[PDB]
């Protein structure tokens, strides 16, 4: 038959719409999924992934490292005002913290 | 009233959350990479009819030295090889781009005595070496490790015994293989363990 | 490169031919759903 | 006799390699990159689930998905996510 | 067939977060040293023996003229012609809408890392 | 790169012809064409060739895959040029297949014949093995070809044939045809070729046919009758035969299912173990009554001997790139059986891999497909033997140019 | 909206069959000839000026003089239809039984450079007809005035290794009937008569399977020698050329050409196919082209093949009643198709890659 086109490709996404919708079809998140839910969900998922990978890589470069470590994730998700909010109640393994030293605990 | 008029899903998402005149032509073209002037025909646009062929750069001739008659006579002379016996090797070298697994098979065994791959390789290499040696002085890198034929004759051979081993040496060898561990464990787990126990019982 | 290109082209054109056969099969059974649609419109006329 | 386990590593490297051509990503950082995707997927799908159920609906839809993205992501985060998805649904229903 | 770039969606500037002020200086500095740079597209030894040469007397470091009286002129940097405009983000100058287009696509914000 | 040029693959059983860059040949027709010495007159399209004729020869111009009857060969190429291609030969370069064991005299004679009789602009004579390698996407591999006349293993290494590695066996489609003759005779089957039947009626399994013979039949000669019967036999080979997945076992073959078959006159019956016994002779010729002798090599042994005659350094490549071709390889379980026996007899130090082509066009016309792809590359447009090469160097140019 | 605006053309050396597509009969029909001075008319004008014009067929049993004659035929085709070309011109066009690479490059170069068609597609006539036949596969015989095909198309593709051809459908049978007459004084002496010798077929080709009937009738013939109206007003009765002429579609040697007929041609064609897939070529046996409008030849394509084929498979003849036009219909069904547009060739890829595009 026709050369089969995927659902990540037709829409123009990298995250698997087939796999996303798939977790949804047998995920009981609902009872009869439509034909746009996985597309929107994957699009936004991967959008946030890109949003963060950006800040993580930029901080990494600030550290003169070419590989993103979990530190390049703690520093980032705490450096950006809205990523921190979204991931406020999330601990990133082996990420560390940001060097926020209280002003009153300094040399005087 | 609802404007809509577009796709259901996209519509809901958007509102619910408010002359070519370039003639190709059948065209003659000559390949500048060829010396015979052969004219071929091609499917080119109108706007490039007359440009040089773009596949003539993929013509990097493998380099092979070309000894002359005088040069050969002086230095390339070899009691076991004649000029008729040696020019053929270089012709095959060039026509097969200096590869010696395919030069061998097409060797002329009718006028020529039978040679292995290693001897042909060593012969051509001594020829290349002495050709550059005629130069030598012009910084001709007299450091060439020309292909070892002796060790390599062996190295070809002592793979062949391991190539055709129906069982045992392919099958039974597993045993000796395991023994490599055993022979490397139980002896020291023997004579050394004994010596350690002798000292332990000596202090005890 | 060109052998993979040839294989892709042959595979692609065989699939294209098969889905044209399938598409025309769908068009023909739609050209019978046409008669069914006329009959259903007549039943709707009875209901009207 | 294999025990294969799925993950998002293949598409987080497509997106990363595309949005940072020179930058790699460590295996441990890709684990975080995977967990993040699964977490947000859970959040958005759960909020769309609740959205559909509140309106007495048996189907989670992309309209509910957009409203759940409006509820979940903060203001800008939302705007960008909603725009990206919205434009991805009109590029998909136009048979491109 | 498809528009064939939504897959890579490189910039997607909903979160653009401009680079400015000191970053501009960094770029300026970088460009300067690149114009001062060498074949590859000993300098550490030069800097070392120059930091041996630091003193207040007449020497290498104290032989610098300084700022000019005649003020700096604008130039376009895409075609090099006089440039009435400045790029709002990075501060580099240009002279047309076309030049701003090229600059936004290749040199604005992209080489600030 | 791709120019209006003609690809010819002249097999012992059929000839394929077409243009460069096609997925499939423009035409394929029997090489064993028909002739009457009228000069002589020839018939090639199967519609004029299957006519029962006042005189007949069924001449078959090629001997052991090589040209011997140059007149009938010329007639074949003439008819091909103006019946299926329908183009002037002086316009299109010609790429043509040949057997790897073809002699220099034949190459030179074909070169001068091509340039003098067909006035062609350029020429390229290439061996079936290299073409088959190009068709299967590899520069190195063992090319196994089980054709009509002989089954041959030819090593290609870096695009060149290893003459010392060629191994050939007469166990081939014609040998299968002989086995079918013998089996039909031992089953007392009334084989009737299709041309003879005016009409027929249905009959029970194993019962003789109920048919009427045509009244207008002339006194056809023996050779053409043999050809027609052999065509029915080769249809039977497609229809009924199947290789045993492993070494032939009379008990297992007795347990294996039958295949029902019918001959043109209407005689019909089930075939059992025999349809598996015939192809076994291709893989182990020892159990072949009438052909006793240990000098014969079967398909798998042809392969292993061919690779074993090469340098041990290139045997890993050859075993890792076994490319299988020829019509006989379409027999059911042929490739599975070959893979099994080669997995048993390939040394453990080396990987075994068979390229996974399966289509009729692939298996048979790999040589033509190789011509099609080869004639479609810029790097190849400098390899042509041009008409100038011939006018300057003479008939011998084909020896100085491409191997 | 290129399916809705689709145009279809087929030259038809006996009669052209073209038009704005989507309906079941051609809009444009003309005898597909080019007239020149003896010492440029193409539409029912050369057929009258035959006595003062040198007439040439742009058809050569599957080959054409692609530049002059074909461009004139296309140019005329538009005048035999809505003349919509400057507003819309998406096309699919006349094509050979076997000449894709050599035809299509020049053909599409002319059509994109002269006729500037926004969309093009090309395919084998039998593959067009298959989509009137409404099934995946068949022997489609694809007859006409110029060729006698036996192309065994499978799953929408014309497998060229099994495609065979024959040369007895048009001109040959017309001349054969012309020289069967002159035996009885019917006076078909010149081309003006030849052009209605090919219309005697409208009535005379026999009603049933006839290879024995032609023997049985000849001894005591009455009330079967149907008359035909000559242009001279004569109504002469027709003799055993009630059977002589069409017989040669199945006994070419009876016309004097050394071959076996369409039944054997098709049987050999399907015999060169795969052993499994030919099960469907038996299950889908199909007829097309004007020469298949005879009644009895359908019974021939049943019985003459049943005599050769095995008893297990049956002969499912599904010849459409309007088989004169099943190419036209099928091509139309292919061209006027809502979701087919993805398979047009268009002026951007033509410009980026040339007439040597994959088509
Ligand atoms: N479908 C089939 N199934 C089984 N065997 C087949 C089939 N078709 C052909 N054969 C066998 O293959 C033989 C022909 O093989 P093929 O067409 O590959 O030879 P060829 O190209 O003439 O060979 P060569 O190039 O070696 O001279 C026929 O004699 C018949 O024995
Ligand atoms: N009305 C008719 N009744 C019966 N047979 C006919 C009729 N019209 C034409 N024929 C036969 O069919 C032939 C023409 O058929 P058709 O019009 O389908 O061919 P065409 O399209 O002109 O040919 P080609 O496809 O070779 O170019 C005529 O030569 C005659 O043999």
């Amino acid at each position: 038959r026709a050369k089969a086109k995927s659902r990540s490709s037709r829409a123009g996404l990298q995250f698997p719409v087939g796999r996303v919708h798939r977790l949804l079809r047998k995920g009981n998140y609902a009872e009869r999924v439509g034909a746009g839910a996985p597309v929107y969900l994957a699009a936004v998922l991967e959008y946030l992934t890109a949003e963060i990978l950006e800040l993580a890589g930029n901080a990494a470069r600030d550290n003169k490292k070419t590989r993103i470590i979990p530190r390049h994730l703690q520093l980032a998700i705490r450096n950006d005002e809205e990523l921190n909010k979204l991931l406020g109640r999330v601990t990133i393994a082996q990420g560390g913290v940001l060097p926020n030293i209280q002003a009153v605990l300094l040399p005087k | 009233k609802r404007p809509e008029g577009m796709h259901r899903e996209v519509y809901a998402l958007l509102y619910s959350d408010k002359k070519k005149v370039r003639p190709w032509k059948w065209m003659p073209f000559t390949n500048p990479a060829r010396k015979d002037g052969a004219m071929f025909f091609h499917w080119r646009r109108a706007a490039e009819e007359g440009k040089d062929y773009p596949f003539a750069r993929f013509n990097k001739t493998v380099q092979v030295p070309v000894y002359s008659e005088q040069e050969y006579q002086l230095y390339l002379h070899d009691d076991a090889w004649t000029k008729a016996e040696t020019d053929h090797l270089f012709d095959l070298s060039r026509r097969f781009d200096l590869r010696f697994v395919v030069i061998h098979d097409r060797y002329d065994h009718q006028q020529f005595k039978k040679r292995s791959v290693e001897d042909l390789k060593e012969r051509y290499y001594h020829i290349c070496a002495k050709l550059a040696n005629v130069r030598a002085v012009p910084g001709t890198d007299l450091k060439i490790p020309v292909f070892d034929a002796g060790h390599e004759r062996r190295r070809k051979e002592q793979l062949e015994r391991l190539y055709n081993r129906t069982p045992e040496q392919v099958a039974e060898e597993e045993y000796l293989l395991q023994e490599l561990r055993k022979i490397e464990a139980r002896k020291k787990e023997r004579e050394k363990r004994s010596q350690d126990l002798q000292k332990l019982i000596t202090a005890a | 490169w060109l052998s993979a290109d040839f294989a892709q082209e042959r595979r692609w054109k065989r699939g294209v031919a098969r889905k044209v056969v399938r598409m025309v099969i769908r068009h023909h059974e739609e050209q019978r759903q046409k008669e069914e649609r006329a009959r259903r419109e007549e039943q709707a006329k009875l209901r009207r | 006799k294999r025990s294969r386990k799925e993950s998002y590593s293949v598409y987080v490297y497509k997106v990363l390699k595309q949005v940072h051509p020179d930058t790699g990503i460590s295996s441990k950082a890709m684990g975080i990159m995977n967990s993040f995707v699964n977490d947000i997927f859970e959040r958005i799908a759960g909020e769309a689930s609740r959205l559909a159920h509140y309106n007495k609906r048996s189907t989670i839809t992309s309209r509910e998905i957009q409203t759940a993205v409006r509820l979940l992501l903060p203001g800008e985060l939302a705007k960008h996510a909603v725009s990206e998805g919205t434009k991805a649904v009109t590029k998909y229903t136009s048979s491109k | 067939m498809v528009e064939k770039k939504t897959s890579v969606r490189s910039q997607d500037p909903g979160q653009r977060r401009v680079l400015d002020r000191a970053a501009r200086q960094r770029r300026i500095n970088r460009q300067l040293e690149a114009l001062e740079n060498d074949n590859f597209q000993n300098f550490q030894a030069l800097l070392e023996e120059q930091n041996l040469s630091v003193a207040e007397g007449p020497n290498y470091l104290t032989a610098c003229a300084g700022p000019p009286s005649r003020p700096q002129r604008p130039f376009c940097a895409v075609c090099g012609f006089p440039s009435p405009y400045t790029c709002v983000s990075c501060g580099a100058r240009y002279c047309t809408v076309r030049c701003l287009g090229t600059h936004q696509e290749t040199r604005c914000l992209k080489w600030t890392v | 790169d791709e120019v209006g040029a003609l690809v010819f693959d002249i097999g012992s059983y059929t000839v394929r012809a077409g243009y460069a860059g096609e997925d499939c040949p423009k035409v394929d027709f029997p090489t064993a064409i028909g002739m009457v010495v009228e000069g002589p007159t020839y018939y090639i399209d199967t519609n004029a060739l299957r006519v029962p004729r006042e005189n007949m020869e069924a001449i078959s111009p090629l001997k052991n895959g090589m040209v011997e009857d140059w007149d009938s060969f010329q007639a074949i190429l003439d008819h091909t040029y103006k019946m299926h291609v329908k183009s002037e030969a002086s316009l299109h370069p010609v790429l043509m297949s040949e057997a790897p064991w073809n002699t220099r005299a034949k190459r030179e004679k074909l070169t001068e014949l091509m340039f003098e009789h067909y006035n062609i602009p350029a020429f390229f004579l290439c061996k079936t093995a290299v073409l088959t390698a190009f068709a299967n996407g590899r520069s190195t591999g063992l090319i196994l070809d089980s054709g009509a006349t002989h089954t041959t293993a030819i090593p290609v290494h870096d695009g060149y044939v290893l003459q010392q590695g060629i191994v050939k066996s007469p166990l081939a489609g014609d040998f299968i045809t002989m086995q079918c003759r013998e089996l039909f005779q031992e089953m007392n089957i009334e084989l009737v070729p299709p041309y003879m039947i005016a009409s027929k009626e249905a009959v029970r399994e194993g019962s003789p046919a109920n048919w009427k013979r045509k009244e207008k039949l002339p006194q056809v000669t023996r050779s053409w009758h043999n050809y027609m019967c052999n065509c029915v036999i080769q249809d039977f080979q497609a229809s009924v035969l199947q290789v045993s997945d492993s070494t032939y076992d009379e008990q297992v073959a007795a347990q294996m299912p039958t295949v029902h078959y019918e001959f043109p006159n209407g005689y019909n019956c089930d075939f059992g173990a025999e349809r598996l016994k015939i192809p076994e002779g291709l893989f182990d010729p020892s159990n072949v009554k009438g052909l006793s002798g240990n000098t014969m090599l079967g398909v798998s042994h042809v392969v292993t001997t061919s690779v074993g005659m090469c340098d041990i350094d290139i045997r890993p490549g050859l075993y890792g790139s076994v490319i299988v071709a020829g019509g006989n390889t379409l027999i059911q379980s042929f490739t599975d059986r070959l893979n099994r026996e080669l997995s048993q007899k390939t040394p453990p130090s080396m990987r075994l891999k068979l390229i996974a082509n399966n289509t009729t066009v692939e298996r048979r016309f790999s040589s033509w497909i190789g011509g099609s792809i080869l004639a479609s590359l810029g790097t190849f447009q400098q390899m042509w033997i041009s008409k100038q090469e011939y006018e300057e160097g003479g008939k011998q140019c084909v020896e100085r140019k491409c191997p | 909206d290129d399916d809705i605006a689709a145009l279809v053309v087929d030259n038809g050396s006996g009669m052209c069959k073209a038009g704005f597509a989507g309906d079941d009969a051609p809009r444009a029909v003309f005898p597909s000839i080019v007239g020149r001075p003896r010492h440029s008319y193409v539409g029912d004008e050369a057929q009258s000026k035959r006595g003062i014009l040198t007439l040439k067929y742009p058809i050569e049993h599957g080959i054409v003089t692609n530049w002059d004659d074909m461009e004139k035929i296309w140019h005329h085709t538009f005048y035999n239809e809505l003349r919509v070309a400057p507003e819309e011109h998406p096309v699919l066009l006349t094509e050979a039984p076997l000449n894709p690479k050599a035809n299509r490059e020049k053909m599409t170069q002319i059509m994109f450079e002269t006729f500037n068609t926004p969309a093009m597609y090309v395919a084998i006539q039998a593959v067009l007809s298959l989509y009137a036949s409404g099934r995946t596969t068949g022997i489609v015989m694809d007859s006409g005035d110029g060729v006698t095909h036996t192309v065994p198309i499978y799953e929408g593709y014309a497998l060229p290794h099994a495609i065979l051809r024959l040369d007895l459908a048009g001109r040959d049978l017309t001349d054969y009937l012309m020289k069967i007459l002159t035996e009885r004084g019917y006076s078909f002496t010149t081309t003006a008569e030849r052009e209605i010798v090919r219309d005697i077929k409208e009535k005379l080709c026999y009603v049933a399977l006839d290879f024995e009937q032609e023997m049985a009738t000849a001894a005591s013939s009455s009330s079967l020698e149907k008359s035909y109206e000559l242009p001279d007003g004569q109504v002469i009765t027709i003799g055993n050329e009630r059977f002589r002429c069409p017989e040669a579609l199945f006994q070419p040697s009876f016309l004097g050409m050394e071959s076996c007929g369409i039944h054997e041609t098709t049987f050999n064609s399907i015999m060169k196919c795969d052993v499994d897939i030919r099960k469907d070529l038996y299950a889908n046996t199909v007829l097309s082209g004007g020469t298949t409008m005879y009644p009895g030849i359908a019974d021939r394509m049943q019985k003459e093949i049943t005599a050769l084929a095995p008893s297990t498979m049956k002969i499912k003849i599904i010849a459409p009643p309007e088989r004169k036009y099943s190419v036209w219909i099928g091509g139309s069904i292919l061209a006027s198709l809502s979701t087919f547009q993805q398979m047009w060739i268009s002026k951007q890829e033509y410009d980026e890659s040339g007439p040597s595009i994959v088509h």
